[PDB]
């Protein structure tokens, strides 16, 4: 019903605009305690050795390695992704090498993916970066997952009620507004922009007048793509833990400079990041999990925006291990 | 320079303090003790408004404002040209206000009338002292409240009502808006009825008190009545701002996240969850 | 090419703008204004032409009003100003100058919209009675802002139009005539009828009729004032500062 | 202070009056009944009221109106009425999503919503017609039926007029409770921040200009009631003590006065301002304006402000950057 003072803000915009975050200090530190369940780096191991390309039999990625740093990563891994059943997850028992199970194969691309990350998407990731827990958080299934249609709860690990079931026809605006942070836009943001790159997100025109030749009739772009655009923001804004103002000067959204803060930017970054993992790395593994794994119209669960941020502004309160693994990415 | 019967009405009497000493008027103008104040508290700050308008970037009054000190300054004293100035109007402004309303109790106390117009007065007042001095204090800095510019005082309106994702779902601003729809409608019936048993149209007759009942009770069923009206017009004007003023003030101290995230006490019971 | 962009920089939204500000301020100054100075004018110590309203039970009245009788005010300048305050040259209750002045109305009793007089006590208005709930004024006691009993209520007063009471009668104690006060001068117990207004020994001075039975507008302005005039004129200290 | 100002210490009653018009005393339906808490604050009539041929159609055009929408929504939570109940708020009925122009929207998309719309219109236009004749058959001028031709006046500008303008049918109004809030902030996001429109910030000033002058008539009729200001019509042929009194306040206050009739035309005309120059807005949005930020910041009168945090460019315009 309400949360008791005090409340901890912050400046994004000259004094007078009231542009700042608005926060709770419980619902933070909450935040922080479970962010901090994030598991300390391994120890330093012997960079002497032949690389794993000539040890092993199966190695295609991590083959430069010696088998100091190979075992050190394969147990930062498990660690990460599958530490309640252990090496055999993704293993046979007997047959290292086999790739007899689904969680090797998805892991595979998962690795050549999270490498692409800090080698590639820098402009978001820079030298914090991303590691295995960052989203799977010590599970093999990530708490927070998008499938082609919303889903309740959130995090998926939560036991769902009947009426928050994608089956029962009847909460479907619960699904569709809890996304959206609680509007009843009928609009996911996440099928339209994150997912692919089909739809431009900005619809507010860059000239004073209204230029001839696309302001009448057909020629026009629905307002439903400015409910959209508003549906993408309330998710956008949710998943950060924060408002419009930590990016915008509400003064004017469409505007950059002075008008937009240097997040805005990587906002930007994030939602181009997004979509190529949707696509070219989340979208054609839905051969490669289970029946059991995908949604209703043969899809695999993609990512978003609080994949890795979880209703922080950075995912993890500014924790890297970059350096720590340098075989997750910038790869040279 | 009087109207053919204010002569008999212009008497001594009516001041809080002062006594006969500012009892009298300037041209039309009634003055008292908190007209003199008043003056002085307009007269600084339009002053200090004046020597903050030569210290900007330009001189166009869409364009001209002055704005509140960083947040990071707190509740303490600002530089002058860091906030200070703000500090200054916010203090030279309410002061104004106060004034103008003891100033109409002056006048009120003179006609042997009610107290009623003097303490509508107090509402915006009230709400003005919400936005600049009750919720800043709650959280801890000047800067949270609005600057004085025509048209920067909108940006920030915009954007304190876009830190909590809609401002639109806001229970107080949902009430506050219920009252200011409901009461220029309000104003629209009423002032047209007036003028329609006035003004019948032509050579017609000017109707009685009964056709004021009787058109209501014809067009919806329910009349309020002819001094219920006035009663009910200060009602649903006043309650703008008396609704308004648990919106804002939530707003922060009492809810930090989005205001479409407080419908949760109601979409999220157990039973049909 | 923009919808809208005419010649030079300027565009249709700007030219409406301007026409915006035109019929505002035209309305504003040249109507809304105007109407503004149908009562109380001309200027005393941009005119419209006097508007004219048929009355509902014949004949008409202009405004503003222009009488065949002046009233002399027996009021006294304070000081050589021309602002300056004016001072009561005896009893301003009878008298009735500052907030007991009347205004120059009609003598004539309201009327309803069938023609019957509209403020008629209960004995006149027998088909009207007091609502379950209420207190009955009826036979109780009215005392006085000194704090003493000024006489006792014999009857009410109501409109006849929209039916709502406005005057109670009462006999005034060692005066053997009776005085009327607005409601809102009172406030109703239910063993007594609360009057703040003026002293007990000034109930007698309360303007009297012309008819036990029918009240004029001028009549009804006379008796409204003279406890509006008491709010600041029953003590020698209503007159000067509270603090 | 005034106690009859606050509530109704002792209440009038007698036998009802039935004023005679020039059509339809006999259409007059109601037993009249009375309440005593209502009679505190207000009159304690209730009935009796006229249906007429304006009042029952705008009632059977106001009903299919609302029926279309309720079974729309009733739809959205399949047809569960635990649910109805729960997502009432949220649920609503939508315009067409997909850009079709001026055709007829198929009935999935915005084809009910413009059905439900079409009974909107005549239920709001034949109440106009219970409104104006009203007024006609008792002999009184057709000031409240403009003051609703221009109420009415705006919600087609929203409805069909601005739709009709631009040549789509997606950018009307919603029905529901949150749908429709949703919609006020997609349309001030398309045309560039409706706080920089000139028209809206007078409708703003008239909207609250109305809460200024019902505080100030209100509070000012109240402080004279011991007068007898509420006796309105018999102060504007017969200047009355009442409202010599409340044109001296605030003559003394401001410097100058309206009179008792003329500051019915004051709150008459703000009211009228409000739907008249929202209305204006609205059929500049779209066909002359496309952006209202950048049209103040092209005729510069848009304020600006330094920045804070470094100034951020367009990530979109960097040499070889993601479309
Ligand atoms: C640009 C303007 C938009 C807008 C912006 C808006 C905002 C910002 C807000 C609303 C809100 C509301 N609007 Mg909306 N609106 C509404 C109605 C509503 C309600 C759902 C709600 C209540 C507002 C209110 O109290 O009104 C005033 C009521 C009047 C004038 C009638 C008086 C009714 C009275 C209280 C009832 C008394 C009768 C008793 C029941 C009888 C007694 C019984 C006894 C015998 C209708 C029916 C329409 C049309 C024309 O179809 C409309 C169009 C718009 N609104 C435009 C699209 N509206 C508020 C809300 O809560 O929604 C979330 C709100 O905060
Ligand atoms: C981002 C935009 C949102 C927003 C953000 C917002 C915020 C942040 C706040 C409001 C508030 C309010 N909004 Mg809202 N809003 C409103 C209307 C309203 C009001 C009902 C309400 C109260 C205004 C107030 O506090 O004035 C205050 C007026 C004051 C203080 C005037 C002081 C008077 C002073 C004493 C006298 C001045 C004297 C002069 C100096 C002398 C001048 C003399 C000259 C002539 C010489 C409507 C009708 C809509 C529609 C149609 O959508 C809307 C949408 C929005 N609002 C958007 C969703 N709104 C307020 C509220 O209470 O809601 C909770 C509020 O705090
Ligand atoms: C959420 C509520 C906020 C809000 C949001 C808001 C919006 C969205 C819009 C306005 C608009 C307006 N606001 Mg504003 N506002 C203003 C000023 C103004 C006016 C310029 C204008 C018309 C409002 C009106 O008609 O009122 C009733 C008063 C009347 C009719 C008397 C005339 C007063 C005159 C218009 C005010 C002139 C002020 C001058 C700048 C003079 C400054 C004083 C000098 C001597 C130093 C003041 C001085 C205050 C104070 C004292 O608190 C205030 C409170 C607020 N405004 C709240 C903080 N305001 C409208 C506008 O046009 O802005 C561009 C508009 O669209
Ligand atoms: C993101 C949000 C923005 C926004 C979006 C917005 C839009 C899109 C529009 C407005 C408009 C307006 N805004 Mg704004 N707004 C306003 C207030 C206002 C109003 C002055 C004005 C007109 C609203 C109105 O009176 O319609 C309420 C009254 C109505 C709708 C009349 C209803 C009467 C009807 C005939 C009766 C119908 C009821 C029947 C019983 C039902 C029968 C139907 C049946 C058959 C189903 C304030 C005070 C603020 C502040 C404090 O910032 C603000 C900020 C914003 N507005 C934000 C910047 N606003 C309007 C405007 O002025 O146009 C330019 C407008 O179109
Ligand atoms: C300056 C402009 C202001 C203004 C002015 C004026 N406003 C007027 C007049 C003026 C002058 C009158 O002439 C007229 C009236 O009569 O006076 C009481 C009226 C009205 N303004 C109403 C509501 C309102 N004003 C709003 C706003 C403003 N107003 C703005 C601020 C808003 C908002 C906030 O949007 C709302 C919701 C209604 C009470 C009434 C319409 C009745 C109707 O036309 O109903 C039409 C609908 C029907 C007849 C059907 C009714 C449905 C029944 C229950 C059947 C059951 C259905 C079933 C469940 C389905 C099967
Ligand atoms: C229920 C509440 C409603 C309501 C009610 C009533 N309203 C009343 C009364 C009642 C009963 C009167 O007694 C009194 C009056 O006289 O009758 C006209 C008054 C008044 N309401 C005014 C403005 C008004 N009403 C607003 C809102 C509502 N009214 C709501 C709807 C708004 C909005 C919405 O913003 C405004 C701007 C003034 C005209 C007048 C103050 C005169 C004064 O106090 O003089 C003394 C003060 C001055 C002359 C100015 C002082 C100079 C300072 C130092 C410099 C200015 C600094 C400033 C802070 C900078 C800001 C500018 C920037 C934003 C650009
Ligand atoms: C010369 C000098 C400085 C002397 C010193 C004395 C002194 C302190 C003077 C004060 C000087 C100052 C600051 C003056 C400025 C006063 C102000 C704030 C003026 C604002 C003017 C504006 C813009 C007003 C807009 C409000 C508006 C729409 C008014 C028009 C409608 C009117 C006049 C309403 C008032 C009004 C109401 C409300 C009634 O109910 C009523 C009932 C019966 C008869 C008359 C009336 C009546 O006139
Ligand atoms: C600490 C426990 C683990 C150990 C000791 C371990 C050990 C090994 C070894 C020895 C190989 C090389 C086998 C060969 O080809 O000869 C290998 C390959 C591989 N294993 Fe593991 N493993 C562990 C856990 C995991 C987990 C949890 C995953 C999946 C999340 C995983 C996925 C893979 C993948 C993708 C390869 C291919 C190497 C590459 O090309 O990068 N393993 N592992
Ligand atoms: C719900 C609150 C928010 C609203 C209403 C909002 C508003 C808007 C609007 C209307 C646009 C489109 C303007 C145009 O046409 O260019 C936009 C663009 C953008 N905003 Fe927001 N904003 C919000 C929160 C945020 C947050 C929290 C971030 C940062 C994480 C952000 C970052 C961006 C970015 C990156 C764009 C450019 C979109 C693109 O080109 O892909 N916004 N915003
Ligand atoms: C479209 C979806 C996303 C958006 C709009 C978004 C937005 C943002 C914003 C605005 C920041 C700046 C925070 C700050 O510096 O205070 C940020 C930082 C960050 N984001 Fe995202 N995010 C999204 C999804 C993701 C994803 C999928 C990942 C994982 C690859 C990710 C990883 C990070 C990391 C590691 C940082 C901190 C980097 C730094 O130090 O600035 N985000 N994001
Ligand atoms: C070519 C021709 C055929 C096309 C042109 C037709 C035409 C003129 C179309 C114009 C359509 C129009 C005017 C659309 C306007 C839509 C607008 C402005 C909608 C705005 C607001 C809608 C709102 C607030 C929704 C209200 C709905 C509800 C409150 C829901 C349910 C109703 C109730 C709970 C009240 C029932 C009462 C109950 C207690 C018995
Ligand atoms: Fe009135």
């Amino acid at each position: 019903c309400f949360e008791p003072p005090p409340a901890t803000t912050t400046q994004t915009g000259f004094r007078g605009l009231s542009m700042g975050e608005v926060l709770h200090p419980a619902t933070v530190k909450a935040k922080k305690e479970r962010d901090a369940q994030y598991p300390p780096a391994l120890a330093a191991v012997k960079a002497e050795g032949p690389p794993v390309s000539q040890v092993y039999k199966n190695v295609k990625v991590l083959g430069n390695l010696t088998e100091a740093e190979f075992l050190r990563t394969m147990t930062a891994i498990t660690e990460w992704v599958s530490p309640q059943e252990g090496c055999t997850y993704c293993h046979d028992e007997n047959n290292l090498a086999s790739e007899a199970k689904y969680p090797y194969v998805v892991a595979r691309r998962m690795l050549e993916m999270t490498r692409a990350i800090n080698t590639n998407w820098t402009q978001h990731v820079a030298q914090t970066g991303v590691t295995c827990y960052t989203c799977h958080r010590g599970t093999p299934l990530p708490p927070y997952v998008r499938y082609l249609e919303p889903t309740l709860p959130l995090n998926n690990r939560e036991t769902p009620t009947h009426v928050e079931r994608v089956e029962t026809r009847s909460g479907y605006v619960v699904r569709l507004a809890k996304y959206t942070a609680y509007s009843a836009l009928n609009y996911d943001p996440f099928t339209m922009f994150l997912a692919n790159d089909k739809r431009q997100v900005r619809v507010v025109p860059q000239t004073a007048l209204p230029l001839v030749g696309v302001s009448r009739g057909k020629e026009r772009r629905p307002l439903s793509d400015a409910y959209a655009t508003f549906a993408l923001m309330m998710s956008i804004s949710d998943s950060l833990g924060t408002n419009c103002t930590f990016c915008h000067n509400a003064q004017t959204f469409e505007s950059w400079g002075k008008k937009s803060t240097p997040q805005r930017a990587i906002a930007w970054w994030g939602i181009r990041m997004v979509r190529d993992l949707n696509m070219n790395y989340l979208a054609p593994l839905n051969a490669s999990l289970p029946a059991s794994r995908l949604g209703r119209q043969g899809e695999a669960p993609q990512a978003d925006c609080r994949t890795c941020h979880q209703g922080v502004t950075k995912p993890l309160f500014g924790a890297s291990r970059l350096k720590d693994y340098p075989e997750l990415g910038p790869i040279k | 320079a009087l109207l053919s019967f204010e002569r008999k009405y212009r008497v001594r009497g009516g001041t809080l303090i002062g006594g006969d000493l500012f009892d009298f008027w300037v041209g039309p103008y009634f003055v008292g003790f908190f007209g003199v104040s008043a003056i002085f508290f307009i007269f600084l700050g339009v002053s200090l408004i004046g020597y903050a308008a030569s210290q900007g970037p330009t001189w166009d009054p869409f364009a001209i404002s002055i704005n509140p000190p960083d947040l990071k300054y707190g509740l303490g004293a600002a530089p002058l040209l860091e906030g200070g100035f703000w500090q200054a109007i916010t203090v030279c402004a309410l002061g104004a206000f106060i004034s103008w309303m003891l100033r109409e109790v002056e006048i009120s106390r003179k006609l042997g009338i009610g107290w009623h117009v003097p303490l509508a007065f107090c509402v915006p007042i009230f709400m003005f002292c919400v936005l600049q001095v009750f919720r800043p204090l709650l959280l801890g800095s000047w800067g949270h409240a609005f600057p004085y510019g025509i048209l920067s005082h909108l940006d920030w309106v915009n954007n304190f009502g876009y830190q909590y994702l809609n401002w639109h779902y806001n229970p107080g601003h949902m009430s506050s808006v219920s009252f200011l729809f409901v009461n220029a409608m309000a104003l629209g019936l009423h002032g047209g009825l007036i003028l329609s048993v006035a003004n019948p149209g032509d050579g017609d007759k000017v109707k009685t008190a009964e056709h004021e009942n009787q058109y209501f009770r014809d067009v919806v069923g329910y009349s309020i009545g002819a001094l219920s009206i006035h009663r009910l017009g200060l009602f649903l004007a006043s309650n703008i701002f008396l609704t308004g003023a648990f919106g804002t003030i939530a707003s922060g101290p009492f809810w930090t996240r989005g205001w479409p995230e407080w419908w949760g006490w109601w979409l999220d019971i157990p039973f049909w969850s | 090419m923009y919808h809208g962009a005419l010649a030079q920089h300027l565009d249709i939204a700007q030219l409406v703008w301007y026409a915006q500000w035109l019929v505002i301020w035209t309305v504003v100054l040249l109507y809304l204004r105007r109407e503004d100075r149908r009562e109380g004018y001309p200027l005393v110590e941009e005119l419209p032409y006097p508007k004219t309203f048929v009355l509902p039970h014949g004949g008409t009245v202009t405004v503003p009003r222009r009488r065949p009788e002046t009233r002399e005010l027996k009021l006294a300048q304070t000081d050589g100003f021309e602002g300056a305050p004016l001072q009561p040259t005896g009893n301003p209750l009878v008298d009735a100058v500052g907030p007991a002045s009347y205004a120059e109305r009609a003598e004539v009793v309201d009327a309803t919209v069938d023609g019957k007089a509209k403020i008629v006590p209960l004995r006149v208005a027998t088909d009207f009675s007091i609502a379950e709930g209420d207190v009955d004024p009826r036979g109780l006691p009215v005392v006085a802002a000194d704090g003493v009993e000024a006489g006792t209520v014999t009857d009410l007063w109501v409109d006849r139009s929209e039916h709502y009471f406005r005057y109670l009668e009462l006999s005034v104690a060692g005066s053997a005539r009776t005085a009327l006060i607005p409601l809102g001068f009172c406030d109703v117990k239910k063993d007594k009828i609360v009057v703040t207004s003026i002293l007990s020994e000034q109930f007698a001075n309360v303007p009297r009729l012309q008819s036990r039975d029918q009240i004029t507008l001028r009549e009804e302005d006379k008796v409204s004032a003279y406890y509006a005039g008491g709010l600041l004129y029953a003590t020698p200290e209503r007159a000067e500062s509270l603090l | 202070a005034d106690y009859q100002t606050i509530y109704t210490q002792i209440q009038a009653r007698g036998p009802h009056i039935t004023v005679s018009g020039e059509w339809g005393d006999n259409d007059r339906v109601g037993k009249p009944f009375y309440s005593y808490w209502l009679g505190k604050i207000g009159d304690a009539q209730i009935g009796p009221i006229y249906l007429g041929a304006s009042g029952i159609a705008a009632f059977a055009f106001g009903s299919t109106a609302i029926l279309i929408i309720l079974f729309n929504m009733a739809a959205e939570v399949h047809f569960d009425p635990l649910q109805f109940f729960r997502q009432f708020f949220w649920l609503g009925l939508y315009p067409p999503k997909a850009q079709y122009g001026m055709g007829i929207p198929p009935l999935h998309d915005g084809g009910w919503w413009l059905m439900a719309g079409l009974f909107m219109t005549l239920s709001l236009g034949s109440w106009w017609i219970r409104v104006y004749s009203r007024a006609r058959a008792l002999g009184l001028g057709t000031h409240i039926a403009w003051n609703f031709a221009a109420a009415i006046f705006f919600v087609l500008c929203i409805g069909c007029i601005h739709p009709t303008l631009v040549g789509s049918w997606s950018e009307g109004v919603p029905f529901g409770i949150w749908p429709h809030i949703d919609w006020l902030t997609a349309f001030s996001i398309r045309y560039g921040n409706f706080y920089y429109c000139p028209w809206h910030g007078f409708s703003i000033g008239f909207a609250y200009g109305c809460g200024l002058l019902f505080a100030a008539h209100g509070a000012t009729i109240l402080a004279v009631a011991r007068f007898g200001g509420d006796r309105e019509i018999e102060q504007i042929t017969d200047r009355g003590t009442a409202v010599e009194r409340a044109a001296l306040f605030w003559r003394w206050t401001i410097g100058f006065n309206a009179t008792i009739e003329s500051v019915h035309r004051w709150g008459w005309f703000f009211s009228l301002m409000v739907m008249v120059s929202a209305s204006v807005g609205i059929l500049l949005t779209g066909t002359f304006v496309d952006n209202w930020y950048l049209w103040c910041v092209k005729h510069g009168a848009a304020p600006d402000y330094p920045a804070y945090l470094p100034a951020t460019p367009d990530p979109a315009s960097l040499p070889g950057a993601p479309k």
